Parts: C-alpha cells; structure tokens; sequence
C-alpha cells in the first residue's frame, strides 16, 4: 500500500499540516499534486489561521513525514507526487532544511533500491558492521578509479561491456557452418533526422575485430589508394551495435567471439549490426561521481596458543521455548565444536530439563585443547525436544551458530544472549551446521543464555609468522623432506587416481594417512588440494600448521576446481583466499556472470562480513555493469530473509553508493516490479472469488491509470538490461490461468532498429510461486549445452531467461512461436503431422533433426536432474522443431521424501507420439535408424556431463544455505552422482543409464542388442 | 558359531548399498556404530567398513589378495566375519592408535524384523498403507501449519514496523506542542493585557486540535499494540503445535521405512509398493 492500509487515495483528500509556528492546518489536496502545489495551497490556506506574521516564504521551507518504512524522511524533490511519497498517514511538517542535502537524495535513493532505509545501518552498534561499512568504501573508490584511467573507453567499457565467450577459438562444428571460414554480415546506417534506413552487406572473416568490420563498411566509385587515410583517421570515428539491442562491440575481439554473433552462426541468421558514431555514445555517458558518504589500563593481550586449558562452555537457561508440556517429555540444549560442517570434537548435550523450567546452568567438557582449536571453529546449538517400548524422538526447536573467534581473530569470553533462529522447513537434524552465525535481530524469539570461559582480557589468534615457526617446529619432531625421499611409481600412480574422485566422493583413512604422508609432494599435482585438505586434522594445530606453509605457496588452480573449496565443507581463510585469488587471476567475467548466483550464495557460508570473496564480486560488480545488474538483483532478491538481510544489506548499500547513475535504472526496475507485486496480491487477496473476465477489467483499469503507466514503461528488463522496455502493449496484456494468477506482459521494443530482432518483448511476471528451483535448473541447463557445443554435439538447448525478484517474486522469457504438446494433440500422429505441416517442403529434415537432437539433450538433462514429471503442459515444441521443457518446479528427486522410493526415475518418458517424429512417420518407431542415432545422441550427452560431474556437484554444493528446500543437505546433491553413476566405471555408468531408460519406456528403448537377423 | 557365519548372512553385512544410504544409517549416531557395504566397483578393493568415531564417519577400505583380507599389507584375516568379529572384541588402536575405538553398535539388515514380527507380505504391505496414510496426513497438516506460520511471521512484521511509524508520528506530534509552547508564551503573554481573548479564543482552540489528533493517534497505536500481541501469541501458539506434530513425523517416516525395507526383501515387486504407497 501506498498509504497505511489503503492501496491508492482518492484525489481529494485532507492532509493535516504542522508549521513551524506551532500551528495545524487540515489541508484539501489533490492525490496528483506536486509538493509545492500543495505547499502553495497550504500557505494560501495559512493566512487564515492565528500567528501568519510569523511564516517565512515557501522557499524557505520543506516537508517532512513519516513513511511505510518508518523512516523521517524529507522531501527534497517537490516534484514528487503526493501518491509516490509512500507516507504511513496523510500528515506533512514544515521545517528549515539542515544538513546535507546532496547525501539525503542519495542516501533515500540507496534505500528505495534495498528496500530498507540506510539509517538503520547507523544504529546497528555490532562494530563488525560500522567497520564494513567503513572498510568497503576501499573496494568502491578503487572500482571508479580503474573505470576512469583510460577515459573515456573504459567508461562505456563499464557501462556496455563486450558480451563474449571465454575463448577465442571456435569448436570445428561451429567454424564448418561458415562459407570458407567468413559470414556474411550487413551493416546498417540512419540517414539524417529522415530515418529511411540503408544497408551496406558485407562479407569478412570470422576473426574480425570490430576497427576491421568498420572499414570493410566505408568501402561498401572513388580513388583505391587513398583509402589507408580514412581508415586510419576515421576508425576511431564509429562504433558497432547490436540492432535491436542495447549491445556494443566495443573492444578488440574476434567478431565470432562475440555472443550475439555466435548465436546468428548457429541458428543461421543474418547478423544485423548497426553502424553508430562513437562521439554520440562517448558524449551520451554519465560521468557519475562517486562521493565518500559522512560516515567515513592497559590491555592484557595474550596468544591462543599459550591458554593451558580444555575447551568448556556454561549453557544458563533459555527465556522460553514454544512447547506442549502435555506431548513433550523433556528439553535440552545439544551442542558442537564444528569447523564447517565436520565435528572437532564430540558433541555435547545439556542434561535433560521439564519444558516449563529451560534451565540448566551447567558446563559443557569438550575433549579438545584450546591451542587446537583452528580459526574457522564455530559453536553450533540447539534447543531439542524429547518425546518417548523405551523408545524416543528427538527434535529440534531452534537452532543457532556463534563463531569462536571474531573478525578481529579474538577468542569469545564471558556471558553472551544468542536469540534462536527457527528450524528450516523438513530439517530432521537437531543440528544446522551449514546455516549462518549470529543472533536473530527479532528479539521476541526464544534467547538462550551462555558463557564462555575467561583467560585474559584479549585471548588473539596467532599471527601467520608466529604459525609458520609452530610448523617448522612441528615437521623437526616427526621423523627438504620434499626431495629427501622420492615419490614411487606406485605411489604416484594412486595420488593421480585420488584426485580424480569427485568432491563428495569421501577419502577412506588409509587414503587420508596416504595423503597427508605425501603432502610435500602432492603440489606437483595440485588439483588434488581439496583431497589434502580433507585428510589434515583440522583439530590439531601441529597439522593444520603445516597446511598453511603449503596452501601459501600452492600452484593456482582452475576456476572450476577453485569453486570446490568455497563451499561449507572449506571454512578456513587461508583456503578460502587461495579460492580467490584463481578467480582473481583466470575467472573471466564471462565465466563470473554464468557462476554469478553461486558465487553469491556463498557468501552466506561466510564467517565475517568482510572477507576476501566479497571484495571480488563488489568490485567486479562495480566494474562490469552486466555482472553489476544480476549481482544487484540477487542480493536483493532475500531482502526479506532474515538470516542475511544485514549482509546483503550493507553489501547492496556499497553497491548503489558506487554504481553510479545505474542505479536510477535500477529504481524504476525496482519501482515497477513493486507495482506488479502489489496489483498481484490484490488480485489474490481482495479478487480471489472474481471471475478471471472481471480480474482483466480490474487489471486493466489499475494500469491505465498514469501513475502506473509512467512506472511500467521505459525501463530496462531485470531479465536482461541490454533489452529495454518500451511501452505496454496494454490490450495484450493477460492473466494466465494459474493458482497465483501469473500476469503475461507485454512491452514494445522502444530501438530504432527493432524489427530486426524483435519488435515486442513478452515476459511472465509470477508473484506466488517460488522461481529460484527453475532459475538454477534454467542455468545448469544453459552450462550443459556448453560442455555439449565445445566437444561437438549439437544438441541444442532452450535455457530461457529466468529470475527470482524477490520472495517468491520472479520474471519468466517468454519464447516466441512456441506450443504445449496438448495444444497440438487436442491418435499418435497428430505431432509428427504439426511439425511437417509448419515446415512442409525442402526443410523438412532439418526441423525433425533440431527436433531429435533436442528431444536427446532434455532426455538427458532431466534423467540426470530428476526433473518433476513430464506432461503435455511441460513440454514445448516451436515452430521451426525446437523441443524444449518448462516448469521445472523441484529438482534432484524432492519427491523421494513422501515416499517410500529409493528409485532414480525418468521425468521425460518419450511416448510413441515422439517416437514417430524422430523415426520420419514410420510404424515400428522403436527400431528405424534415426531412433538408434538418437540413442547415440542420448549416450554421447550423458557421458560428456559424466565427464564434467566435479562442476555441477561444486555448483550445487555452494547453494546449500540457499534456503532451498531441494538443496538443504549434501545428501540431496548426491542424487546426481547416482544418475551420473560417479562411484561406477564409465562403462557401467552406460549400461545403468541404458537399464534405467529401458525400464521407464517398458521395453520401447532398444538395447544393445539391436538384430540385422 | 561366529567366525564359521557366511558374510551374506552377517548383519552388518549390506552389499550394494550407496555410500549415502550407509551416511542415513550413521546420522548422529553413537561412537561404535558400524556397517560394511560394497566397495565403488570404479576403485580398488572389495568392502568398505564405516564406522563412527568423534561424531565423524570414518571410512576403512577391506582389500583382498590369496585368500586373505585386511586394511593394509600384509593381509591377516581368513575372512571379513573373521576381521570384524576382532575389532568387536579388540580396538582398532592395533591398527592406527589414532581411532582407538571397537565395533561396538552393528546396523543390521534385519532390524525391521524384530519391529514388523508378521510374517505375511499382503498383511505387512497393508500396514505400509496405513503407515503411509497416516503419515501423508500428518505431513499435510504440518504443511498447513508452516504456510500459517510464515503468513503470520509477515504480517507481525508489518505491524512492528507500523508501531514503528506510529511512535515516529507520536514523537513528531509531540514536538509540535513543545513547537507550540514555545512560541505562544511570548505573545499570548503579550495578549492577555491589550484584552484581546479573540486572540487566546482561536489560539488555544488550534492548540486542543493539536491535542486531540494526538489522542486519537496514540489510541490507534495503542490498538495495533493488542493487534500484535494476539497475533503474535497465535504465533507461538502455531509453532506449538509444529513442534508437537513433528516427532510423530519422524516416527512414522521411520516405521513406513521398515515395512518398506522388509518387502525390499523378499523381492516384491515395484507395482505393488507404489499401489501400497
Ligand atoms: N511455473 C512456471 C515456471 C516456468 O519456468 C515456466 C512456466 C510457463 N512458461 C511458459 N513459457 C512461455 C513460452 O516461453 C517459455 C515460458 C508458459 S506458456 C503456458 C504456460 C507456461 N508456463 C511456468
């Protein structure tokens, strides 16, 4: 609601005015009104009231309110609309403005774009946050200052960053659908102020920078020599773009490297590029400032390291616990010593209490020696219920995690309160491990009181060189040893087989014992590091010591590999740093945007809120407005998850400070899906027993009114900000049938070059129904037809745009030309007879080829996804032959669970309806030779992800604090490695998916076995 | 009567098994707990033993070579009931002094049979019917519940922040009768001599209008206050009930598993467990 409790006011309404005089004014105004309009009213209306020889101008004076928010805000812009001020009751006070007025637009413009007002950051007292909020500003004016060093290329490089792959180097299937390895290409220019566009076609090699494609333009009858003039002077003269895009090649690339033109090679389009002059792009920037914001006896220090004592730590008593003393038997609080997800010690239970009285005041013995506590080491609690032939269950109530150390590396002492977080939905373990530290900021919540032990004022972690002479002390006791010994043949044989395992494959303890033994000589193979860190006795500093000395000068590894050692199961800095540093050094900002909802997923596994991985996204988010847009967007996606909403918070705030004049862009995306939300819950709420003819009618009215007009047109897609909304297509616009009631929009394509692409833009806005399950499976999706292109199969893949907004909020691409197999089915032909009779002639191979070779990548796909079953809803088919599915729902076999089946089923069963499009019409669809090349298609695909299984598991394992309910455990990630078949040989992992499809299709899935007889 | 025992009629003896299923076994189980299981037919050796030690799983390959098993060379043991059955009754500190610990708990495969005692596969198929009913019941009804419990979680929010925003406006409110007093001593002061009480009349009937609209926005505050306070007693009151409903979840999860376990056995077919489930 715009007003407390009210959605929209209506015109005429009475606002009650406090001047500074003492006096109040009931005021008439208009909804529409400005607030000078209304301040001009108001001072019309003033000379009536007592004591007007004491006002001032209306110069002189602002207004001021409450909002929705809380917040005492101050209306500086008095442009503003009365409706747009979002007040909590219709009241204004005049004041004489103080302070800084460039810092307030700013500071309420931050806070429209996180949806929290900056002003509660200055009240947090947690120096950890104050210190953040001061030390990130590091990252920020270092991020401007490397967009403005060669000004003012890297000013549009900032803004409109070259979308390319990683390589250069095209795959041998790609290269061959090229004429002679060149592409024909047209280049378009505008006239004048006519507008009567003109084409020059060109022919040019693949590898072409864009300076070279510029020059091939002006030649597409006059003197040929003197051309080396023009092509020098005047190449600096333009620049190319994307028709139809907000899209520039404006660096050096081959011109195939470039996504836009990879894609027009592939699909066998024309590329349209339109020819532009630089001075018109360059003058057209910004120039965004980046200003520093206004918050810019002695003690007995003492080493962890020389506190001679075992850990111990007192439990008090919880405030109160949410229990039936009736059903519940007994309460207690269990207890661990963890260092990521593994224990360091046993843990520790408090003894058993009646529910009424949670109180236990007693301490907990651990056996491990405070020395030997390693710096990552967290305390991991909750309070658990007891209820229970002598047999008994055991819940969890609430959960909650303290970290050991601080940020500053200081040992926690003395009585501290840690407020409870509540168990995550089908969470069984008393335990939560992988949720984050900290105490719940809502303080009406169950409060368990504890106290740690005190030694001396400041208990310090000790220093890097202080460690590394423990290390050095530590490997002199025990039995250069580097190359003292030398590394067998057999020896280095099995330490090249371990490495190889994939990152939930565990270590057995001779192959722990094995590694640690040959941890001096495990560095000459050094994608084994993961492997290594896992057979170190993180409970034990005399190990862990001597992994740090290794892990300092450790070779860099690949991104992929480096991702591994970000998630849950790594928790140490130094560890983590390393991780960092190879992203630093070789993740390209291609590979950085496909990894981005990862990458920012675990930072929730972060102790601190400072940290090294941090700094790295911040800062190439500040530095790459493409990653900067999605970095925003899923960050401020769990604004309303509590667990990080302070994190993402003061992380978003660093953003907006330092993105410059984006985020005025990213205040009308904001704006607009706010507008799109609230519509959708009165749609829910208020029209729930309506008609879905009289919801349009409602809907319809609703978004005629200007207000949203002016909000849902001209703007950037959160689905892609190269892509700009135009205006609403408002006749077109529906409500799907859907539960949620899904609104299908529809936008113009405002470009001047739009028909060359696409004129209108269709996108499904879903406000009920959580889209973060479909946004990581659209992304998997999109990384296995990669592996899939660059080892030779052409398997083409439909990873349509999707993401999730906000609390189940997300936005869906809507592909054009695209049908449901029911819509074609409405007898076992009936497909086969649409595909031919929508392609009829010539080109009718190559339809039920993209057919085929898409029916096998989402065979595969879903089997090793465990996919929500397949019907003719999920399943799509275009235009052209293109199979493709929608509505994933749940992944990895959620469903096991309500269940008795351990099972992997098949989501895509292909009914005989299918069989008959791959097989051409034919009767015995089963046995042709199209089918068996599909079966090859289908087992070439399964293998070729088999063989990239580490990424995918990595990638899954840094979503396990999502929040997700398919991705709460490694149990649930370890469905894939059963599809992929990781613990059994290549050969077997064949015959088990062969096995698997042969029973899902009841015998229809030829074997092996094929008779010529 | 032990050692002479085949290894597929041993307890703790599992055959193919995943290493996750044997990791559901173990789950914060005590330290002792035990199972074998086939080794990965992609590495070498033949059994895996796991076991729990410092709330870990600790996992030891059995390799085979001429007639004899073991952990490392040289190979000892006659058999695999002959190497577990020695670290039941001996700790694994002969082997590594760092896990000194025996094979204390076995997970066995015929635990279902000591809880599900009928023999029939019809009857023991029918009680994992009920079982199953029941617990997609209780599984719905919790459901319900959380949806409840979040629902409610967002809209006492919204009412913190309001209470919020009231004692924002209250606080503002207040500073204008201060605002008020301030200025209106200096002149009304003035204006009680000069007899102009048209002039006290019209101030201090502004100044009662300054009074009541405060009233009224302290008593809307104050209503809201017992707004929250109901709902956040239904709150509470929503996550009783989660809690009571929860341990009869995990029992009937378990049990369900069981009667699942015990027609795995026998080889029942799929077709049957899932018109049972
Ligand atoms: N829940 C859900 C999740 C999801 O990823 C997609 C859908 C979804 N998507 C559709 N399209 C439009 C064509 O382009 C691709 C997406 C359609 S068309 C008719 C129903 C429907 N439902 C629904």
């Amino acid at each position: 609601g715009e007003l407390w409790g009210i959605h929209l006011m209506p015109p005429r309404i009475l606002v009650e005015c406090l001047l500074p005089n003492g006096m109040i004014v009931t005021l008439e105004c208009l909804r529409e009104a400005t607030l000078i309009t209304i301040k001009h009213e108001l001072f019309k209306e003033a000379r009536k009231y007592p004591l007007h020889q004491l006002l001032q101008d209306e110069s002189s004076y602002i207004f001021v309110s409450v909002t929705q928010e809380a917040e005492r805000e101050e209306f500086f812009d008095e442009t503003r609309r009365l409706c747009d001020l979002r007040l909590f009751q219709p009241f204004l006070k005049v004041i004489e403005p103080v302070g800084n007025r460039e810092e307030k637009i700013l500071n309420r413009e931050i806070g429209f774009a996180i949806g929290m007002p900056v002003c509660e950051f200055d009240m947090v007292k947690d120096p950890e946050v104050q210190d953040f909020r001061r030390n990130i500003l590091n990252v920020c004016k270092e991020a401007v200052d490397l967009r403005d060093l060669n000004s003012p290329h890297s000013r549009a490089m900032y803004v409109y960053p070259p979308n390319v792959e990683s390589s250069p180097e095209l795959p041998k299937h790609i290269y061959n659908k090229l004429d002679k390895g060149q592409i024909i290409v047209v280049i378009w220019v505008i006239v004048s102020p006519n507008n009567d566009k003109q084409k020059y076609t060109l022919k040019i090699n693949h590898d072409c920078v864009p300076e070279q494609v510029i020059a091939e333009a002006i030649r597409k009858l006059l003197s040929s020599e003197q051309l080396k003039l023009c092509v020098l002077e005047y190449q600096g003269k333009y620049i190319l773009k994307v028709c139809g895009c907000d899209e520039y090649f404006l660096e050096k690339y081959p011109l195939s490297q470039y996504k836009y033109i990879r894609s027009c090679i592939m699909l066998g389009r024309m590329p349209n590029l339109m020819l532009m002059a630089k001075e018109s792009l360059y003058s057209q920037l910004p120039m965004d400032c980046f200003t520093m914001p206004s918050y810019s006896g002695e003690t007995s220090t003492k080493s962890l390291w020389v506190i001679n004592s075992a850990l111990r730590i007192k439990i008090l008593c919880a405030t109160y616990v949410n229990v039936n003393i009736r059903d519940i038997d007994k309460i207690y609080v269990r207890t661990g010593i963890y260092h990521g997800g593994e224990p360091l010690c046993d843990n520790v239970n408090t003894q058993r209490v009646p529910c009424s009285n949670p109180r236990w005041n007693e301490w907990l013995n651990y056996d491990i020696y405070i020395p030997d506590l390693p710096r990552a080491a967290r305390l991991c609690l909750s309070i658990c219920s007891v209820k229970g032939g002598a047999k008994e269950e055991h819940c969890p109530l609430a959960w909650g995690n303290i970290n050991l150390f601080d940020y500053t590396d200081t040992l926690v002492s003395g009585k501290m309160a840690l407020n409870l977080w509540p168990v995550p939905h089908g969470l069984e373990d008393l335990l939560n491990p992988i949720g984050v530290t900290g105490s719940n900021p809502n303080k009406e919540t169950p409060c368990l009181e504890l106290e740690f032990d005190w030694f001396s004022s400041v208990v310090k972690f000790p220093d890097m060189s202080v460690i590394e002479e423990h290390a050095n002390w530590s490997v002199s006791r025990e039995a250069r040893l580097a190359r003292d010994n030398e590394l067998r043949e057999n020896d280095k044989e099995q330490l090249k087989a371990i490495s190889t395992r994939d990152p939930l494959s565990e270590i057995t303890e001779q192959e722990k014992d094995f590694l640690w033994s040959h941890r001096h000589y495990c560095v000459t193979i050094p994608e084994i590091l993961p492997k290594l860190l896992l057979s170190v006795k993180w409970n034990s500093r005399d190990e862990v010591a001597q992994m740090y000395c290794l892990v300092k000068d450790w070779p860099p590894i690949k991104p992929e590999q480096a991702m591994e050692l970000l998630d849950c199961n790594y928790p140490d800095p130094m560890v983590r740093g390393f991780a960092v540093r190879c992203l630093e050094k070789y993740l390209t900002d291609d590979k950085l945007s496909q990894y981005l909802i990862q990458l920012v997923q675990v930072l929730k596994y972060e102790q601190y809120l400072d940290n090294l991985l941090v700094r790295f996204l911040l800062k190439k988010a500040l530095t790459n407005q493409r990653i900067g847009h999605f970095f925003f967007w899923h960050l401020k996606s769990e604004m309303h998850n509590k667990t990080v909403s302070q994190r993402f918070g003061l992380l978003l705030e660093s953003y907006c400070r330092a993105c410059g004049m984006y985020l005025k862009h990213l205040n009308r995306q904001v704006e607009a899906m706010e507008k799109l939300i609230n519509l959708t819950d009165i749609l829910k709420q208020e029209k729930k027993d309506e008609t879905q003819k009289v919801q349009m009618k409602f809907l319809v009215e609703q978004m005629r009114r200007p207000d949203f007009m002016d909000a849902l047109q001209g703007f950037l897609s959160p689905l892609n900000p190269a892509h700009q909304l135009g205006n609403l297509r408002l006749e077109e616009c529906r409500i799907m049938s859907s539960a949620k009631r899904p609104l299908w929009l529809n936008w113009e394509n405002p470009d001047i070059m739009s028909e060359l692409l696409f004129q209108n833009n269709e996108i499904i806005f879903k406000n009920g129904d959580d889209l973060r399950q479909d946004m990581l499976t659209l992304q998997i999706i999109r990384i296995m037809e990669n592996i899939w292109q660059n080892q030779g199969l052409d398997l083409r893949m439909l990873p349509y745009g999707c993401l999730s907004i906000g609390d189940c909020v997300g936005l869906i691409e809507v592909v054009r030309n695209s049908h449901t197999i029911m819509q074609i089915q409405c007898n076992s032909h009936t497909l086969h007879q649409w595909l031919k009779d929508k392609n009829k002639g010539e080109i009718y191979d190559a339809a039920i080829d993209l057919f085929t070779r898409s029916c096998a990548g989402y065979c595969v796909a879903t089997f090793i996804l465990g996919i929500g079953d397949r019907h003719n809803s999920n399943i799509m088919v275009k235009d052209d032959g293109q199979l493709f599915h929608i509505d994933f729902g749940h992944f990895l076999d959620h469903k096991k669970k309500k269940f008795g089946y351990k099972r992997e089923r098949v989501p895509f069963v292909l009914t005989q309806d299918f069989l008959i499009v791959i097989s051409k019409g034919a009767q015995e669809c089963t046995k042709t030779r199209e089918f068996e090349r599909f079966q090859e298609m289908c087992y070439k695909a399964y293998l070729a992800i088999r063989q990239h299984a580490n990424l995918f598991i990595n990638l899954f394992s840094m979503m396990l604090g999502s929040g997700m309910p398919e991705l709460q455990s490694f149990d649930d990630i370890a469905y894939i490695r059963k599809t992929l078949a990781l613990d059994k040989t290549e050969q077997e992992a064949l015959e088990y998916f062969m096995k698997q499809m042969n029973d899902a299709h009841h015998g229809g899935w030829t074997t092996k076995m094929d008779w010529i007889f | 009567m032990n050692n002479n025992m085949s290894l597929q009629d041993a307890e703790w003896y599992w055959g193919d098994i995943s290493r996750e299923e044997v990791n559901e076994k173990l789950r914060d189980t005590a330290d002792g707990t035990f199972l074998v299981r086939d080794a990965s037919t992609k590495m070498h050796g033949d059994y895996t033993l796991t076991l729990r030690k410092g709330g870990n799983n600790k996992l030891i390959k059995i390799f085979h070579r001429d007639g004899k098993y073991g952990f490392s060379d040289p190979l000892t043991f006659s058999s695999v009931v002959e190497l577990i059955n020695h670290y039941r009754n001996e700790s694994l500190a002969q082997y590594n002094p760092k896990l000194d610990v025996k094979l204390l708990y076995p997970v066995s495969k015929y635990q279902q049979d000591q809880v599900v005692k009928e023999d029939n596969i019809e009857a023991v198929g029918k009680k994992l019917h009920e079982y199953n009913t029941q617990f997609q019941e209780k599984s719905r009804e919790y459901d319900r519940l959380y949806e409840e419990y979040t629902r409610t979680s967002q809209e006492i929010q919204m009412k913190r922040t309001a209470i919020e925003a009231f004692n924002e406006t209250i606080k503002i409110f207040e500073e204008q009768c201060q605002t008020q007093e301030r200025y209106s001593k200096e002149y009304i002061e003035k204006f009680k001599r000069e007899g102009n009480e048209k002039e006290i009349q019209r101030i201090m009937h502004n100044y009662d209008k300054l009074k009541s609209r405060i009233s009224e926005i302290i008593d809307s505050r104050r209503r809201l206050e017992e707004d929250l306070k109901k709902q956040a007693a239904e709150y509470r009151e929503i996550d009783k009930r989660m809690n009571s409903i929860k341990p009869d979840l995990i029992q009937l999860r378990k049990t369900r598993d069981q009667y699942l376990m015990w027609l795995t056995q026998k080889g029942v077919r799929q077709k049957k467990l899932n018109e049972w489930l």
